[PDB]
């Protein structure tokens, strides 16, 4: 109900009921501890589903990957039970990531013999079985890509009174592709707005008529953004959104920036990435006509130290369109070097 | 636009018992977002492969489906009778979603000269102050029928107007006709009527027995 | 450009043969071809016609089940392979280039043609 | 019970009118999964007109967006589809497709949708017989031409349906004038010319019209000129 | 930015970055001291608009009245002062309200005096004249309607909401028919999702594909409704908004209800109302076939104070629609008498 | 600068075609007011198109519903509208509108736009004759007439002017063949008929045709029956 409410802009306190919204993403590694509802029925949904063809499974955020690694070889223990022929292996994330045609069923009943739930199956870990199932990782080789799910867990509740929140997540009964949107969750106020997730956060600002200011980014995801939770939702060219459709980018005009259009060859390799409107470290940008078109993005850096010093582009608004990532700074795809081919540059991966 | 949907070739033929292969491609990495469709005549359409790798229950397996990179395929290890109907490549990844031509599979059968005619108006149609000279060809193949008109270097441009038939059950060719109206005085301005046809069977035109003002 | 007919030549029945065509001045890569005989005291009989590589072919019901087409794009050749002959060929054969695309069915340079002959 | 799907509200509308159109079903709920309209014009391939989310969301192709409402009652499992200023182009069947591209799809039997502002007519029968130097066949080249008739069907018999063998007709086409054509042939060897009797049967159901036609191998008539 | 939470039934709490909103509809007109510009340069504001001919001025909100009602005697005295004979008279609003075709120019000059308006030691006072500058009210014989104002003001800032709570107001200088909307308010998480400003708030919840939940109101404004801070704003039909578009009603799916149409013809005569989805102690609501007409909204409670028990209606859903307010209880325009179409109870007049 | 507003891009296209037209502006800031286009049908009465509010909020009438699109730039205060999916019936003048009702409006000359389905041709010319039973006034009634000329402009002259008094000329009319028409009349004492010569000439510009037709009360003709 009530909230500290103090306000770094002029210093004051304030107080009342209402809605709050969280900042949540710069610590999404201790806020979480998930767990199936009844292990007994996953592990039975998951061999029947391995009946069916289906090899793997393909995450969809970080999140579920924390979640499966933490289970891990648990599953193996409560398999040994039944006889399951069947070993599960947990991999790693890499940037972006790709989507899954399959999907998980809902069993009808349960195991017909073992009654466990949780305890002691903390001490057991076990070899291969005569069969393997894998999830994530780089095991391109084991499966192809066709033969797994993504998508598939819901979020019944969240937050509980333990702060490594006891989270419920189960396997859809329906078919859908949107984000998951128990989680998500967007404001505005004044002169200042912004459409928050446990991995995305994107600001808007009134300078004018609203556009963007900044951004963070954790993951690259690709499920549909739910448009029932957006900004000015009406006509808008798909061309301008700064966020491409594509990667869950969300559906407003407060998702734009005049002189700029999507950024579909942008460096989603890196691992973290952020979206800010300042050039990068020691380079500059301009305005040019005769200028280069579009194209890949070309990293600030060269792989030999090398620092590129000149950049233009016809359409944009001075100066940057940058991005920054652990790796280094990059810029977005309608910049283009001045005076050097992008044979000699470090070309941006095209994952359009 | 996003995403487009190219089906090729057309059409092609075949018989009892061979192997058939229909391609489908797109523009860009699009998963494997894809599906086909059989569409019989008379009758509504239907899913055979979904997921573009897995068949639904129903005829035995013998359809055949795959990917790789940005290339999608679709094999019959063994046509048989009901199998000769039209196909379809769809895609559900990104709005608009868009469809395929289609491609049709036929039975095969050998080349035949068509049969060249000229049906005419009549009093009952020259009253009204307009005719329409009808060239009408008849049991041809393949589907290569063109049609000219050269009253007197008087070269015919876009104005005609053509329809085609089925293959037919049994006959198994192709009939065709031509048609192009105009009034009564320019009716008989010209004293030639002939209509020009090309075949890729053939080698120059033709002679018959009727004709306008010479009965 | 010209057209130039070879491989003629006598056989007893059940014989095979092989012919050829060639062109100069002209790319047969970008064009199809046909074959054309001519009966004795008969006007040109189709005989068959090949397509663009990966295309198809079309055979003649005279001939439908025992002659096949190959091209040479490479030498600008294109072969004619001929098997289990019997007196009734005993004809002129002539090779032609296609135009542009299938659907004109005309041709701009004939060949000068060559015997073939078969007897028991 | 069993899944069951079934169009309706189709009909003949004029030019710059609006029509609503209905989709009902039977068994699977239709709120908690995915629905589009599909349509075919004549003699082309299918087309993809809109799609409704379970969750409410909807999305419109380039060629109707701005003209179409789709909307479902929930209550009790039926499907509802608006559009407003039609026109002749947008003649064609649609279908309400169980467009799910993973498990699979049901399909009803369409429904039938016509704008024209043509208004049922009577066919008309015409003879014919070739000879000199623009027509050829070597047989009796005979037909009954049926022409400027709408809407829809004619049926087409000869001798009343005595002879089947050596007899067919050419598939129709719309002339621009609003008004179909056709043509029918009872070819035979020429020795039956003159020995035998030749009658082409028109009926028109709209109207309950039927004409007839005796076919003889007429010659030409050497009348005052 | 920086505050803290504790939510209504969960145990989660917490004190984080984010953004914040709280009700400010009940706590009635925090006493704000409300700073119109200047004093000094507002004195020639009014005398342009008198010179030119502009009478009368209506009100928006019921706080534009609470600062004429706060300076009043201040503006005399400047006149007074430099010899203009002219004051103002203050009235008392009723609803519903209605719109201005007029608007206030922007002097270029200030007026030539030593200013002693504010921050002077005391001694406020003046007399009455019939020179009526009359503001608010029923006063339509000094002034029509056709000859008032409306909506001449604009925000610059909100600061100072703890101890000088003096919002900053200043006349605008272009024309325009939106809200300000330096204090519009709007936020969503999860299953909860609700609109809310200075006199409105609208709770609507997820319980299925979205529905109106409850809402409250003090005041029925008439300003347009801002698009840019608002969510899902296409995709729906106005016949179906439960507040209709002239009345500042929100435009989204999440502003309608299953069921029911506009309610432009309902009780909006009332001081504070609080729309309600049940039915009113002692009546209830059949849905049947063979009920009337969607006619003006009925009084729940007959002239002689006794209520009126049957009602009917065809496109209800449990529960019906009701308007709730000090003087009783009101039902929706679709739900009428039962048995007796007879119109012998309290109606509305025509609203549009 | 002084504050006015310029249009340009009208022209021609085919069915189904698109095109941009643009709103400049001098002196006030496009950004700052409104903004609303407003097309004229020929001869009818004003229309209203769309409106774009200076917060950045539009809204199209039922007439473009789902095929117009306004824009505004703000580095060289201009405006710009795109159209798309045009028709034969959206033929009209249009000129952006400074739609305030507070101080006042500026309203730009406008440009035409033109669709049409077929296509550059002379016109024709042919004198007239008075008498039987169904025309009369018993006055000299010749003069000549001008038919089946597109597309404009074209002019109409007497004796190369040099004719100046009961001069007429009705307002072209647009058949439904696409073609325009139109009349030129004059009146003359009876008794002047045959002591003077009336020529009228025919311009038609966009084919650089230039026609000219004699003029004289001609007699019925006696010729063989
Ligand atoms: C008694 C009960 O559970 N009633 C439910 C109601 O709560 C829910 O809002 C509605 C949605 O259709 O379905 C019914
Ligand atoms: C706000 O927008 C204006 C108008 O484009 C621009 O000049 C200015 O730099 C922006 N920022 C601030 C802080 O005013």
């Amino acid at each position: 109900d009530v909230g500290c409410s103090v306000d770094f802009s002029k210093k004051e306190t304030r107080c009342g009921t209402g809605v709050f919204i969280y900042n949540d993403v710069e610590a999404w590694r201790d806020r979480y501890k998930y767990h199936p509802d009844s292990p007994r029925r996953l592990a039975a949904a998951v061999k029947q589903a391995w009946e069916e063809g289906i090899c793997g499974i393909s995450s969809v955020s970080r999140m579920e990957n924390i979640m499966w690694k933490s289970v891990e070889g648990e599953l193996n223990a409560i398999l040994e039970e039944n006889g399951v022929q069947l070993t599960v292996v947990v991999g790693s994330v890499k940037n972006p990531m790709w989507r899954g045609p399959q999907r998980l069923p809902v069993p009808v009943n349960e195991l017909p013999h073992g009654w466990k739930a949780w305890g002691k199956s903390y001490f057991v870990r076990a070899a291969k079985t005569n069969n393997s199932f894998v999830v994530d990782g780089d095991t391109l080789k084991e499966c192809p890509l066709e033969h797994r799910a993504w998508n598939s867990f819901l979020v019944e509740d969240h937050g509980f009174g333990v702060f490594h929140t006891s989270v419920w997540l189960k396997v859809r009964e329906d078919y859908s592709l949107e984000c998951d949107p128990a989680v998500i969750g967007t404001a505005v106020k004044g002169r200042e707005a912004a459409h928050s997730d446990l991995g995305y956060w994107i600001e808007s600002e009134k300078n004018d008529t609203w556009r963007l200011k900044r951004a963070h980014l954790i993951e690259m995801k690709t499920c549909e953004w739910p448009k029932s939770h957006t900004l000015w939702t009406d006509g808008v060219e798909e061309s301008d959104l700064i966020i491409p459709k594509s990667l869950a980018g969300p559906l407003s005009h407060h998702n734009t920036r005049e002189g700029y259009r999507t950024q579909v060859k942008g460096p989603w390799h890196s691992e973290e990435l952020e979206i800010r409107f300042e050039e990068c470290p020691g380079t500059k940008v301009y305005v040019e006509e005769t200028c280069g078109t579009r194209g890949p993005s070309l990293r600030s850096t060269t792989a030999s130290g090398r620092v590129i010093e000149e950049w233009c582009c016809r359409e944009c608004t001075m100066p940057p369109l940058s991005f920054r990532a652990k790796d280094g700074c990059w810029y977005g795809m309608e910049i283009r070097p001045r005076k050097e081919p992008e044979s000699n540059l470090v070309r941006s991966m095209v994952t359009a | 636009s996003d995403i487009q949907m190219t089906q090729s070739p057309f059409t092609l033929s075949a018989s009892v018992g061979d192997r058939v292969t229909i391609t489908c491609r797109a523009s860009q990495s699009i998963s494997s977002y894809l599906n086909w469709y059989q569409q019989k005549p008379g009758k509504a359409p239907k899913l055979l492969i979904y997921a573009a790798s897995s068949l639904q229950s129903g005829v035995p397996s013998r359809f055949s489906g795959s990917e790789s990179g940005t290339d999608f395929t679709l094999t019959i290890s063994s046509l048989q009778p009901e199998d000769f109907a039209t196909y379809y490549c769809q895609q559900s990844y990104s709005t608009p979603w868009t469809f395929g031509q289609g491609t049709k599979v036929e039975i095969k059968r050998t080349v035949a000269a068509p049969s060249v005619f000229i049906f005419p108006p009549s009093d009952e149609q020259l009253k009204s102050g307009t005719a329409s000279v009808v060239c009408l060809l008849n049991n041809f193949y393949p589907r290569e029928a063109k049609v000219q008109w050269k009253v007197d270097n008087a070269l015919q441009s876009g104005n005609s107007q053509e329809s085609v038939t089925e293959q037919d059950s049994k006959d198994s060719t192709y009939s065709l006709s031509s048609t192009l109206t105009l009034s009564k005085a320019d009716y008989e301005k010209h004293k030639v009527y002939a209509c020009e046809v090309t075949h890729q069977g053939l080698s120059s035109p033709v002679t018959k027995s009727f004709n306008r003002g010479e009965c | 450009v010209q057209l130039q007919e070879s491989g003629g030549g006598l056989v007893q029945p059940g014989g095979s043969l092989r012919l050829s065509c060639a062109a100069s001045g002209r790319t047969i890569s970008r064009y199809a071809m046909s074959w054309f005989r001519q009966a004795p005291g008969k006007e040109r009989e189709f005989v068959a016609v090949a397509r663009r590589s990966g295309d198809g072919a079309f055979y003649a019901d005279s001939v439908q089940g025992r002659f096949t087409v190959s091209r040479d794009d490479a030498k600008n050749t294109v072969y004619l392979q001929m098997n289990s002959l019997k007196p009734e060929d005993t004809a002129v054969y002539y090779c032609a280039i296609d135009s542009d695309t299938f659907y004109s069915g005309s041709y701009d340079y004939w060949g000068q043609g060559t015997q073939v002959t078969v007897s028991s | 019970s069993e899944v069951q799907l079934v169009e309706s509200g189709g009909g003949l509308i004029q030019p710059g009118g609006s029509l609503r159109l209905s989709c009902a079903a039977s068994g699977f709920t239709v709120s908690s999964n995915y629905m589009s309209w599909v349509r075919q014009a004549p003699g082309k391939g299918l087309e993809w007109v809109s799609v409704i989310y379970s969750g409410g969301s909807t999305y419109y192709a380039d060629s109707v967006k701005g003209r179409f409402t789709i909307s479902r009652d929930n209550s009790k499992n039926t499907l509802y589809l608006q559009m407003s200023s039609l026109r002749a182009e947008d003649t064609a069947v649609y279908y309400c497709a169980r467009l799910i591209a993973a498990a699979g799809d049901y399909w009803g039997q369409g429904t039938m949708v016509t704008v024209s502002s043509a208004s049922t007519k009577g066919p008309s029968v015409f003879p014919l017989a070739p000879s000199s130097k623009s027509t050829s066949g070597g047989t009796a080249a005979l037909g009954c031409l049926v022409k400027d008739y709408f809407p829809e069907p004619v049926t087409v018999s000869w001798n009343s349906g005595a002879l089947t063998s050596g007899v067919h007709t050419f598939p129709a086409v719309l002339q621009s004038s609003g008004l179909y054509s056709l043509s029918s042939v009872v070819t035979v060897p020429s020795s039956s010319l003159g020995t035998q009797t030749y009658i082409c049967n028109v009926n028109h159901k709209p109207s309950n019209t039927k004409v007839d036609k005796k076919v003889e191998p007429k010659s030409c008539d050497k009348t005052h000129t």
